[PDB]
């Protein structure tokens, strides 16, 4: 609840700002004032058309590395595990196998944008 | 009075003869100014051949194109006088090869010989209207996208025929025939007295 | 007579060459500092 | 009383946000041989309030081609998450003490990447997509090392609660140990706030960026958000790695030193901005995936090993 | 004092002060006059001191300092950028090339003034209008912005 | 592919460039720069203006190197008149010519950084630039656009305090280059942004007519100041800073060296400037002195005719090239016997350089193009003319 | 007088010095445009701050447009404005009775004082503009009051032309934008389900050109022209057509006017510019009168321009990205009603 | 004489010491820290800016600034309408038409400098035989309306009367040079 109280004030403060921002100011709007904007000449394209991302393989990896992190996140509680040996043996294997994933990402054109 | 060394007027003169001899099929006149500058003059057909010999000859390497321009002598049947100024970093000398082109008799393009000319040739078409065959992409460079007329021609009015203003009714910039609020005062400046025999 | 001219004997000399100073701690010594922090910090 | 406290955390922070802008426009100035803004008000103190009023009054422009929600949600989200992340910071005592506090800060930061994505799609203007897609990528990439760097920290703190570090750092800053990551936390803090060395999100020379089609108020809110973040992330550096001295008898010397260290590290990213040219888009990702991620993942393992064989496993709780 | 008139005079004085103190000019410089302002942005005559901070995105700009000749090929653009600037907006024409055609007045490719293309608020004269001279012109815009009384006109309208 | 104007109003173009790109995502496949946004008709207007009243136009073609530009017209017109400037004037033109190359290079190096994102170098040097304009203003009355270098000689003698003040500026300027030297020459971030970007091979540079720091950066050894010594560049000693490889870094490093070498040339000019007259003594070419025109009839007639009608240079044509800070700036002035020129083709170091952008920016990102334009030092006044 | 010299475009002279008191208006903007294009001397009395009249500066040439500070209540301001004008054009009008100005003032009271002074001055001709179908008994106070004026001004200024335009069609107009802006409203009320209120729009320019031509023609004296349009329309097609070009759903639902006059009363309370007006509402459902009268357009020299032709430009801003590229051809036309 | 910039004279073979020094340069961003030191240094330098209204950037006597028409001490305007100021103006700015005044003297009925057309070359200052048209020191004459910038004889003569004291001092300082 205490958090709920804080957060709703947080949204309220932001919604308050945006609202004022739209109603207080006066507005007059010929087109060409609202038209899309590309440096002063007509766009010359849809501005939403297919845009290539040279980072094809980097992107896929991030997601995989994120997940590993996930698996790396429980560690703080797992440190206190009585086993210890297995903990580290496990954690070291996870970090090493993902890093090798990275390694192959580098070796392959991935991560080379 | 400027200092003049005749070493150059002799060196350049000789080269002129050398070029002429090597390219007699096109060289019409080859002169050296009193300012120690050579100016081989070639038939328009010799554009490709004369340049290439100068770009690739051991005794005359003229690697870079300083400029391509076209004076317009309206009196001259062939209106334009395409002038190509070249530099030889090897022999530290410049030469100018100038040809003649009329409005509708195009000249060859030298983009092959020097790619520097890709832009200047577009500049000559836009301003003077000479056309260059075999040009990769000839299209107006300096003038407005819809400009009608070639501006540096001596027969084109300075102020031109169209000017632009924003019209509210149509909410867009709009050409209108030029209306000037103080016409260019055309001072006559030539004096009725000559200076020397020249 | 009086025109703006170089002072008699000429002006002094002006430096034009780069005077960037190669001032820094030697690399080995540098490593030790950070390493020492970690070594101690861990203890 | 709780509200009083809510007000005490948000209002001051927001005011601090404002004056950071002024301070950014004077410290950059003196570094560049210029006074900076001193003519409006005394010594420029009224300068931040002045453009705030100019920004809100100028007409908010809704591009002909623009969503009207993914356009107004984006700033609101940016200010809401940034001001929200100050809720758990343990300046001395935190306000809302959360047992999994650092996961709250990491998660809330992650959500801000959307605002960039939503604003870019909303604007549907080139110079915007080209700014949002690259931007989301930068922010996300600098999240993967950002998170791993924290996991290394936590394992030496014992818990996710930011309050524990005040007890972990009662004898020495976590910079001495783990300095190699501080640097890597600092550079990642520079990327995630799209500040200079990594300001490609919105490069000006490159795509003038995500904010081109945004004006007036819509513009200010992110704006405010960025600067508040600029502080928050610096403040997290000043709790996690530079641990201010804590005395249980007088709590404010903790906040006094928190004040001093936060201002200096906030001053540092101002100083970084003026001092360095901006990195290339791929040069930026080349750093994180090639230069930093292998360093972080390996040093992550060293921080699971340092505890065990040095019999130093941290006390939970 | 107590009068709905006094409250409406004081509050615009507030609104005018905010616009006056923070004028964000647009990063739009043509020809050379742009240099004579890059000198205003520079340390001898800082402009930021006065509030102004260059911001490229027309969308986030208050003043358009047209510097240099407005050719007939850049005209169609200037109008676009002026049209896309946020409403409260002002134009300062710098240079005899822009306020009037200057050298190049009679050219076929030069618009004889930006006043033909965009309404102009202050005209700063001089071939390279000096940088103080631009700073005087920007300060004259601030005097014009102080005098404006938009709220008063709405009240007695 | 996608097309972005990357055009006018950008903070990367000078304000007047339309660079239609064919970006495939971030990589840039093709560029088709659309210049013409600042074509003023400079060369059709000159035909209608007398030789002195066209000088001013030459200060506005490259607006960051005013006097070196007006030293190319002054040398041309002087050639066509077979007249030479007096000895003091030639040193003054070399003194002002190197102050302009320091002024252009401070412009080119600092604005390039402004584009890349380094803000501070611009502010530190721009204060050093107003120190320099002051020298223009104190000698001509205009901070920039002086009109000081006249077709025959220069217009007025240096005030009596200028050479001391130029020494004090030159004495302390090198530390100022040293300071941006430290802040933007080894930053891994600069090197990465500049090194191995826009490499141009030696023969390709000559073929594309680059003729400038772009020519020297790839190792070709060509300076019109030593090869074809114009004015007094035969009596001053300097080292051309030839770069080795051609990346935008080697070209930056060359521009920083030329600023240093120009301080060496400025030093020599202050140390060895001759006592004498600043304009040739032929009243037919250079106007008569104020006292003389007000006391001698031959001088009033010569003042009246020169200002109203003109020099009437003898019929001929010349291409005179001087090493302007950007590169070879040349005027092909064709002259009928009339007092007003017939044609004046301004060769702009820049029309050739911008053509090279498509070839130089090959296999490069949107961001690299911002560096590619920056390293050509292109001012659209010279290109558009 | 001023002999007309020039080729016809800006920087030329036509010899019409004309005070135009309400130039800042939608119609006005256009009136100054042609007058400025022609080269006429235009004096624009203004009350709004200079910022708002900047849009008029680029129109007209240097020293051709002069702006004077003027207050309707203060008789002296009108006096000096017409001091040196020979043509006075009155476009003073509003839809919302403002706190300090009543329909009488904006239509009858003020426009009288103005022409009154104009005579004292000796202006050759005065053009007064009043809304079309304006009976002294018409329902809308506005229309009736306007009628009251056209009478009075004739006694202050005899043989004063009185053009009487229909609701105007143009970018920045209300007739077309108002309906298109009903989008915000989920449902678009239409009295009698938008029937029996046939309406004939007229392009703004046509009106402007017409007005200007009046200034430069001896044939118009005491004439009460009526610029009408090129085609009439039942309000139904108009509304839908608009929504058609705007590409926004059309949901015609009838609303009893008695209740709707009340809705107008509601918005009418807006402290700031009122969206709609009780007096508006009536006007909107006030049927366009038939065309038997001193003809306007064509008669004065301009051929009317069909609505569909330029509608695309007026309604474009209201479309969404999805339809922005869409063109007139794709859309359908509305149907006229000679009735 | 040439000079190689960025040319490595030789291949220094890596020595551990060298390698460490380098590796440290990459790992601990040593050169980046060097750059920060430079900016911190200036932060401590005195800023070079001037209060613009209160202090003014220095302009010496030849500054061209704003046009003015001078008058003789007696009060007779200097211009005698020779009209070569019109002839040498590069921009066509000055328009002069003249007629013999009643006194019988030569004077200009209309002298109009279009300042928007003028590019402040300063040749008119040069050309005038009586030196009636001078480049006055003032540079601050920015105007709200375009028409104000066009200047007739009365504005320039008035400009001349206002700034005559400084114009006389400026011409006094620079005439020996001319
Ligand atoms: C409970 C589930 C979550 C509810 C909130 C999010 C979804 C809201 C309902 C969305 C329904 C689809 C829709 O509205 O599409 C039209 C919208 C229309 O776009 P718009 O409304 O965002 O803006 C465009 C406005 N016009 C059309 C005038 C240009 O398309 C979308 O953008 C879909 C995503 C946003 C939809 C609205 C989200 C509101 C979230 C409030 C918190
Ligand atoms: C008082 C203000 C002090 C400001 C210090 C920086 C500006 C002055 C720099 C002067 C200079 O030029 O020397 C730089 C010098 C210049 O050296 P160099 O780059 O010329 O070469 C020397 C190094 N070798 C020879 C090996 C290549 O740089 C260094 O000495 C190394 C700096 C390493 C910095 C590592 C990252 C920062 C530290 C991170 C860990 C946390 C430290 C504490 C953080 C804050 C805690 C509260
Ligand atoms: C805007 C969108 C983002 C909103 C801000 C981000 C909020 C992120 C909240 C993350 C979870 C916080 C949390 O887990 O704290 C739980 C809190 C204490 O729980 P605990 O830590 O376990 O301590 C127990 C013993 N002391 O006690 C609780 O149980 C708190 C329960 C949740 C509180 C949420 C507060 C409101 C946030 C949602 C607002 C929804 C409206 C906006 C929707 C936006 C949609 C895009
Ligand atoms: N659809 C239409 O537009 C039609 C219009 N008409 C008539 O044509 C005329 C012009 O219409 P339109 O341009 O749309 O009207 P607007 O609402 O655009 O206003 C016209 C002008 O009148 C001025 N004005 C209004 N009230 C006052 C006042 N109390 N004191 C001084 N000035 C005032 C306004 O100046 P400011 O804004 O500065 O106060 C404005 O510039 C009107 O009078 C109207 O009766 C007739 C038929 C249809
Ligand atoms: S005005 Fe003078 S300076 Fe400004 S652009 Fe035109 S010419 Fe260059
Ligand atoms: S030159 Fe001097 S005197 Fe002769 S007209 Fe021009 S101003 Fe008058």
């Amino acid at each position: 609840m205490n958090l709920y109280t804080v957060i709703f004030i947080n949204i309220l403060l932001s919604l308050t700002l945006i609202l004022v921002a739209f109603w207080l100011p006066q507005m007059n709007l010929y087109s060409e004032k609202a038209n899309p904007y590309e440096c002063g000449f007509d766009p010359t394209s849809s501005a939403r058309l297919p845009f290539s991302m040279k980072f094809f393989l980097v992107a896929i990896t991030f997601l995989l590395f994120d997940l590993e992190i996930a698996l790396l996140l429980p560690l703080p509680w797992a440190i206190q595990t009585i086993k210890t040996s297995t903990m580290m043996i496990m954690a070291f294997i996870l970090v090493t196998i993902l890093s090798l994933g990275l390694a192959y990402e580098w070796t392959q054109k991935g991560l080379e944008w | 009075v400027r200092p003049r060394s005749d070493v150059t007027h002799k060196q350049l003169s000789a080269f002129g003869e050398y070029v002429a001899e090597i390219l007699p099929k096109y060289v019409q006149q080859v002169q050296v100014s009193c300012l120690d500058e050579l100016e081989i003059c070639i038939h328009p057909d010799g554009v490709i051949p004369t340049l290439t010999f100068l770009r690739d000859h051991t005794n005359a390497q003229f690697k870079s194109l300083a400029d391509l321009t076209a004076v317009d002598v309206p009196t001259r049947q062939n209106r334009f006088e395409i002038v190509y100024n070249l530099l030889s970093l090897r022999f530290n000398s410049r030469i100018r090869v100038k040809t003649y082109a009329d409005e509708l008799t195009p000249i060859d393009s030298i983009v092959s010989v020097h790619i520097a000319a890709n832009w200047y040739e577009r500049e000559v078409w836009d301003m003077f209207g000479v056309f260059f065959f075999n040009h990769p992409d000839l299209r107006r460079i300096l003038t407005d996208y819809g400009f009608e007329g070639h501006p540096f021609r001596k027969d084109f009015p300075l102020t031109g025929y169209v000017e632009l203003r924003y019209d509210d009714e149509v909410k867009r910039v709009v050409a209108e025939p030029v209306e000037l609020a103080q016409e260019f005062r055309k001072f006559d400046l030539n004096s009725p007295w000559e200076a020397f025999p020249a | 007579v009086k025109q703006d001219m170089p002072p008699p004997g000429g002006y002094g000399p002006i430096d034009y060459k780069r005077n960037l100073p190669r001032r820094g701690l030697s690399g080995y010594s540098m490593f030790a500092v950070g390493i020492g922090a970690l070594i101690f910090g861990y203890w | 009383m709780f509200f009083i406290n809510i007000l005490t955390l948000l209002v001051p922070i927001l005011i601090a946000m404002a004056f950071l802008t002024l301070v950014e426009r004077k410290i950059l100035g003196y570094m560049q041989l210029r006074k900076g803004p001193n003519i409006v008000g005394p010594y420029g103190i009224l300068q931040p309030f002045a453009d705030a009023m100019k920004l809100f009054m100028k007409e908010p422009m809704r591009p002909l081609t623009t969503s009207m929600s993914l356009f107004i949600i984006a700033p609101t989200l940016s200010l809401t998450l940034a001001l929200s992340l100050w809720v758990p910071l343990p300046m001395p005592h935190p306000l809302i003490n959360l047992n999994l506090g650092i996961l709250f800060i990491l998660a809330t930061s992650s959500l801000s990447v959307y605002s960039i994505l939503w604003s870019g799609w909303a604007s549907n203007s080139k110079y915007s997509l080209f700014g949002a897609l690259r931007a989301v990528a930068q922010t996300i990439s600098y999240e993967v090392t950002m998170a791993i760097i924290l996991l290394s920290v936590l394992l030496m703190n014992g818990s996710y609660s930011l309050q524990t570090l005040i007890t972990t750092q009662e004898h020495m800053w976590l910079l001495l140990p783990a300095w190699p990551m501080a640097m890597m936390w600092f550079i990642s803090t520079l990327a995630e706030t799209n500040r200079a060395p990594f300001d490609l999100t919105e490069g000006e020379s490159e795509l003038v960026g995500f904010n081109v089609e945004y004006a007036a108020g819509p513009f200010a809110l992110f704006f405010m958000a960025e600067y508040t973040n600029i502080i928050l992330m610096n403040a997290l550096t000043t709790i996690i790695f530079l641990g201010p001295l804590y005395y249980i008898n007088l709590p404010e010397l903790y906040s006094t030193n928190f004040m001093m260290e936060a201002l200096l590290l906030s001053s540092t990213f101002l100083w970084i901005r003026a001092s360095y040219p901006r990195f290339r888009y791929d040069q930026l990702m080349h750093l994180l995936w090639k230069n930093f991620l292998p360093l972080t993942l390996a040093l992550c393992m060293w921080h699971i090993s340092l505890p065990i064989f040095t019999a130093g496993v941290p006390p939970y709780m | 004092r107590s009068r709905a008139e006094y409250v409406v005079t004081k509050l615009d004085d507030l609104i005018n002060w905010a616009r006056r103190s923070s004028l964000w000019p647009m990063t739009f410089g043509l020809a050379c006059c742009a240099v004579e302002m890059m000198h205003m942005a520079a340390p001898r005559y800082d402009m930021d001191r006065f509030g102004v901070v260059f911001r490229a995105s027309p969308r986030q700009a208050d003043v358009m300092i047209v510097a240099g000749t407005l050719t007939n090929k850049m005209a169609p653009a200037l109008r676009k950028v002026y049209d896309q600037m946020p409403e409260p907006r002002y134009v300062v024409s710098m240079g005899s090339c822009a306020n009037g055609g200057g050298y190049y007045h009679y050219s076929y490719s030069v618009v004889r003034g930006c006043d033909r293309i965009v309404p102009v608020d202050i005209y700063v004269p001089g071939c390279p209008p000096t940088a103080e001279a631009l700073l005087y012109g920007i300060l004259q815009l601030q005097r014009k912005i102080k005098r404006e009384q938009k709220l008063k006109i709405w009240y007695r309208r | 592919n996608m097309t972005l104007n990357f055009g006018p109003q950008h903070p990367a173009a000078h304000g007047v460039l339309r660079l239609v790109l064919e970006l495939s995502g971030e990589m840039v496949r093709k560029c088709d720069p659309h210049i013409g946004l600042l074509h003023r008709g400079t060369e059709k207007l000159i035909e209608y203006k007398t030789y002195l009243q066209a000088l001013p136009y030459f200060d506005r073609l490259d607006y960051v190197s005013m006097m070196c530009n007006e030293q190319a017209y002054s040398i041309a017109v002087e050639k066509l008149l077979n007249i030479q400037p007096p000895p003091r004037a030639q040193w003054i033109r070399v003194l002002f010519g190197e102050i302009t190359r320091i002024l252009n290079h401070i412009m080119a190096v600092t604005t390039h950084a402004l584009d890349i994102g380094a803000m501070t170098p611009f502010f530190w040097m721009f204060e050093e630039r107003e120190k320099m304009f002051e020298f223009y203003e104190r000698v001509s009355g205009a901070r920039m656009h002086a009109a000081y270098i006249r077709p025959g000689g220069v217009h007025q003698d240096l005030p009596l305090g200028l050479l001391d003040d130029i020494y004090e500026f030159s004495k302390n300027f090198s530390l100022r280059i040293d300071e941006v030297e430290e802040m933007l020459t080894n930053n891994r971030i600069w090197r990465n942004r500049t090194v191995d970007i826009g490499v141009v091979t030696a023969e390709d540079a000559l073929n594309y007519g680059f003729s400038g720091v772009m020519l020297r950066g790839s190792g070709i050894q060509w300076d019109l100041r030593k090869t074809q010594p114009y004015d007094v560049y035969d009596q001053v000693e300097f080292d051309v800073p030839i770069g080795s490889r051609g990346d935008c870094y080697d070209r930056y490093l060359c521009r920083v060296e030329e600023m240093r070498q120009s301080l060496r040339i400025i030093e020599q000019c202050l140390n060895k400037m001759p006592p004498g007259e600043i304009k040739v003594d032929d009243a037919k070419v250079s106007p008569p002195k104020r006292a003389e025109m007000k006391t001698s009839m031959e001088s009033l007639i010569h003042h009246f005719k020169l200002y109203t009608e003109g020099y009437q240079v003898p019929p001929g044509a010349t291409y005179t090239a001087i090493e302007a800070p950007k590169g070879e700036f040349g005027v092909y002035l064709v002259s009928d016997g009339s007092s007003r020129p017939y044609r004046c083709k301004i060769k702009a170091p820049g029309f050739a350089h911008l053509a090279g952008l498509d070839k130089m920016s090959k296999g490069h990102m949107l961001a690299d193009v911002v560096a590619i334009i920056g390293t050509q030092d292109i001012v659209f006044g010279e290109i558009d003319r | 007088a001023v002999i007309p010299h020039g080729k016809g475009g800006r920087s030329s002279v036509s010899g019409v010095v004309a005070t135009v008191f309400g130039a800042t208006g939608f119609l006005g903007r256009y009136v100054v445009n042609h007058l400025g294009r022609m080269g006429s001397q235009v004096i624009i009395p203004y009350r709004c701050d200079v910022y708002d009249i900047m849009h008029l500066r680029l129109m007209g040439d240097l020293g051709q447009l002069t702006f004077l500070e003027w207050d309707a209540r203060d008789k002296d301001s009108i006096r000096k404005a017409v001091q040196h004008s020979n043509v006075v054009i009155n476009l003073i009008g509003r839809e919302w009775e403002t706190r300090n100005f009543d329909f009488e003032d904006v239509f009858v009271n003020i426009p009288r004082a103005i022409a009154q002074a104009s005579k004292e001055a000796g202006v050759e001709r005065f053009i007064h503009v009043s809304h079309l179908n304006a009976s002294m008994k018409s329902s809308s106070k506005s229309l009736r009051s306007k009628a009251v004026g056209e009478k009075e001004v004739r006694s202050v200024f005899p043989e004063a032309i009185i053009i009487r335009p229909s609701d105007i069609f143009g970018r920045e107009d209300r007739f077309l934008n108002h309906f298109a802006n009903y989008r915000w409203f989920l449902a678009v009320p239409l009295v009698s389900l938008g029937f029996k209120t046939v309406k004939q729009p007229v392009y703004v320019a046509d009106v402007s050109k017409g007005i200007v031509n009046a200034t430069k023609d001896p044939d118009a004296v005491g004439k009460t022209f009526a610029f009408t349009g090129p085609n009439r329309y039942l309000l139904f097609h108009l509304v839908k057509y608009i929504f058609g070009m705007t590409h926004r759903t059309f949901i015609p639902y009838p609303l009893p006017l008695f209740v709707y006059s009340w809705i107008g009363k509601l918005f009418g309370l807006s402290p700031f510019e009122p969206w709609t007006t009780k007096d508006k509402v009536e006007r909107i459902h006030i049927s366009d009168v038939m065309p038997t009268d001193l003809p306007g357009l064509e008669d004065l020299g301009v051929q009317p321009t069909p609505l569909e032709l330029k509608s695309i430009e007026v309604l474009r801003r209201h479309r969404t990205y999805r339809w922005l590229s869409s063109e007139i051809e794709e859309t359908k036309p509305a149907k006229t009603v000679n009735y | 004489t040439y000079k190689y910039v960025n040319k490595k004279e030789q291949e220094s073979e890596v020595d551990m010491k060298s390698a460490t020094d380098n590796a440290a340069r990459i790992l601990m961003w040593t050169e980046l820290i060097r750059g920060l030191g430079m900016t911190l240094s200036y932060l401590f330098r005195e800023p070079a800016t001037i209060n613009y209204p209160f202090e003014k950037g220095p302009l010496s006597p030849r500054f061209r600034g704003e046009h003015a028409l001078r008058r003789y001490p007696s009060g007779e305007e200097r211009c005698i309408a020779c009209k070569l100021c019109e002839a040498i103006c590069p921009a066509q700015a000055i328009t002069i038409e003249a007629e013999p005044r009643a006194d019988g003297s030569r004077r200009t009925t209309r002298y109009d400098i279009d300042m928007t057309k003028c590019i402040y070359c300063g040749f008119c200052q040069e050309a005038c035989p009586v030196d009636a048209i001078v480049e006055g020191p003032n540079f601050e004459f920015s105007t709200e309306t375009h028409e104000e910038l066009l200047y007739n004889k009365e504005k320039l003569l008035n400009n001349g009367d206002k700034w005559e004291a400084e114009i006389a001092a400026n011409i006094q300082a620079d005439y020996l040079y001319r």
